[PDB]
RNA sequence: UCAACUUCAG
């Protein structure tokens, strides 16, 4: 639903890298090159960003219960 | 490398990222125990479920 | 009949990484030092959360989980802080904990990214490794998150939120000479980065009298503790565990006498 | 123990209320067992 | 108590034994609104 | 509450 803080396998903080990853993808970088630029090295950490599905954006479309 | 002792495991081990699913069957929903609980009216035997 | 004298050579030292080599040491000692890196180095992390208002899409305990996983600078005061169990005061106090506050509302139309920067600490030494930022939640307009949190000292054996390190790379015998791992086809196997072999030779010749020594470590910090001080604190903590064990052992031996 | 005449039903045994319990819902209502309804039908026809 | 309206998201106070209809919108789905007492969550 | 139905588990 939202990018997890810390990769499950090792624990490196991946929560701060999702917006940068999306921006680098917008730039032109391939997924692998963006992952390298963000500093993700082990495939455990690259799985976190590469496989992430951001549903929080779809859930934010619904109006809040209390405004 | 063995986690407990640090020695290399002699047989090299197949590791990779595989997709796993968490099925709805969980132990907390299944654990049950009975000891002189409620009893049916007709049979006067322990209840079901 | 006595302990060997180990030697350390630090190859790389960066704000995020320490690559070092320990020579003339046992495999058990080396592995347990790595194990203490992972699980027995004290750190500061959020362990008490009280959410006054959470209208975000994520439920309260989801927010609490994410807050706990956020790293917090624990370089100096983690040694000064006491465990909550040790502290005499009831619940939590400045000596046993650090207080954080979050008061974010998305008044604007554009989505508000609540980050670790929005967490405000009562003591300046502990900050959420902000000096991007870890994203706690995204808030739509009209959605508000308010909470108070308390961060306590602890180590990774309790919970992975207290792990000071990301990945501890531990390698010994880079070229297989003790045959601790027996390759079915040695040539297919990639050379290690620490390997000194020529490209033609897949494995070093079997050393019958050899013993695992010259262990190579790469310790990556999570940012809470400096990677150097992770290793130093681990060595000191293992020594303290051994000394406590010796004290209790001496007491029980005296009792038996 | 068994005479052939006794096989023909001249007296119908009505089982005790233990055999045919009254199913109570919320105290608002008391459903009756299938046996109670069938016995009610038998009593009605017998009275007729 | 005070019930937040399902549609117009305006808090309305409805007494007991009173029909559940928000004033000014008429929606018939209300929500109880979060409790004042606070619950401690271990971040674990 | 009880009967019925369906869906699952091994
Ligand atoms: C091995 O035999 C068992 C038992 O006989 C018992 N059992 C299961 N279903 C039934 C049933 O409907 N009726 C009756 N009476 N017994 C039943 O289950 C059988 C196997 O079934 P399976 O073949 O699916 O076992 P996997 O080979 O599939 O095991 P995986 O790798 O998933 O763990
Ligand atoms: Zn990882
Ligand atoms: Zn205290
Ligand atoms: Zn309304």
């Amino acid at each position: 639903m939202i990018i997890p803080v810390r990769c499950f396998t090792c624990g490196k903080i991946v929560g701060n890298k999702w917006e940068a990853y999306l921006g680098l993808l917008q730039a032109e970088y391939t997924e692998g090159d963006a992952l390298d630029a963000l500093g993700l090295k082990r495939y455990c950490c690259r799985r976190m960003l590469l496989a992430h599905v951001d549903l929080i954006e779809k859930l934010l479309n619904y109006a809040p219960l209390e405004k | 490398y063995n986690g407990f002792t640090g020695r290399k495991i002699t047989s090299q081990i197949f590791i990779g990222p595989t997709y796993y699913q968490r099925l709805k069957h969980m132990v907390d929903d299944k654990i049950h125990s009975r000891a002189r609980g409620p009893i049916q009216i007709l049979n006067r035997q322990p209840m079901e479920g | 009949p006595y302990a060997n004298q180990p030697t350390v050579r630090i190859t790389e030292l960066t704000d995020e990484n320490v690559k070092f080599i320990i020579e003339n040491t046992d495999l058990a000692v080396a592995n347990s030092i790595r194990r203490v890196f992972i699980a027995e180095v004290p750190i500061i992390a959020i362990d008490w959360v009280q959410i006054d208002a959470n209208s975000s899409v994520l439920h309260d305990e989801f927010i609490a989980h994410r807050l706990g996983l956020i790293p917090l600078t624990s370089d100096d005061i983690v040694d000064k802080l006491q465990y909550s169990r040790d502290c005499t005061c009831e619940e939590f106090c400045p000596e046993c904990s650090v207080e954080f506050t979050l008061d974010v509302r998305c008044n604007e139309d554009q989505t508000r990214h609540v980050t670790s920067r929005d967490l405000i600490s009562n003591s300046p030494r502990v900050i959420p490794v902000t000096s991007d930022d870890i994203l706690i939640v995204k808030l739509r307009k009209g959605q508000e998150l308010r909470l108070r949190a308390y961060a306590k000292k602890g180590f990774g054996k309790e919970h992975a939120k207290w792990n000071p390190t990301a990945g501890v790379a531990f390698e010994y015998d880079p070229d297989n000479a003790l045959r601790h791992t027996v390759y079915p086809k040695p040539e297919e196997w990639p050379k290690s980065e620490y390997s000194e072999l020529d490209e033609d030779e897949s494995q070093a010749p079997y050393d019958p009298n050899g013993k695992p020594e010259r262990f190579y470590y790469n310790v990556e910090s999570c940012g809470s503790l400096r990677p150097e001080t992770i290793v130093l604190s681990a060595l000191s903590g293992l020594k303290k565990k051994l000394s406590d064990l010796q004290t209790q052992l001496s007491h029980e031996i005296q009792s038996d006498v | 123990y068994a005479r052939p005449e006794w096989m023909i039903v001249t007296v119908l045994p009505v089982p005790p209320l233990s055999v045919r319990p009254a199913v109570v819902m919320q105290g608002s209502a008391r459903n009756q067992d299938d046996l109670t309804h069938k016995l009610a039908d038998i009593v009605k026809i017998n009275n007729q | 108590m005070i019930y937040i309206c399902g549609e117009c998201h305006t808090e309305n106070e409805i007494k007991s034994r009173d029909p559940i209809r928000c004033r000014e919108c008429g929606y018939r789905i209300m929500y109880k609104k979060r409790t004042k007492r606070l619950v401690v969550f271990d971040a674990r």
